[PDB]
């Protein structure tokens, strides 16, 4: 969507919300990547016995 | 002919007042659309249309 944006060819509302988008998506995949992290420091071992 | 010729000048007063009607509305759309795309919601496309509608 960006470069049609260059000219004004595209609503600014939807490159707007496409940017949002974006910022949301990461900061979710941040949850789910300290979910992880959580999950990985009782088992830090490496070794099962 | 002369009932005729009566008869054409109020059918063409009717078109007129309705035709002024028309043009009112169509200004109004064209004054929401211009004023839409100022404030970022619609492109430079739909503003050309307005114009030529008008």
């Amino acid at each position: 969507r960006v470069p049609l944006g260059n000219a004004n060819l595209i609503g600014r509302e939807e490159l707007q919300h496409a940017r949002d988008a974006v910022t949301s998506a990461q900061a979710q995949l941040d949850v789910a990547i300290q979910q992880y992290n959580a999950n990985q420091a009782m088992i830090l071992g490496t070794k099962l016995e | 002919n002369t009932a005729t010729a009566y008869f054409n000048v109020l059918n063409a007063i009717d078109v007129l007042s309705y035709t002024q009607a028309q043009k009112e509305a169509i200004y109004r759309q064209l004054d929401q659309t211009t004023q839409r795309f100022n404030v970022g919601l619609v492109a430079i496309t739909d503003v050309q249309n307005a114009r030529a509608q008008y």
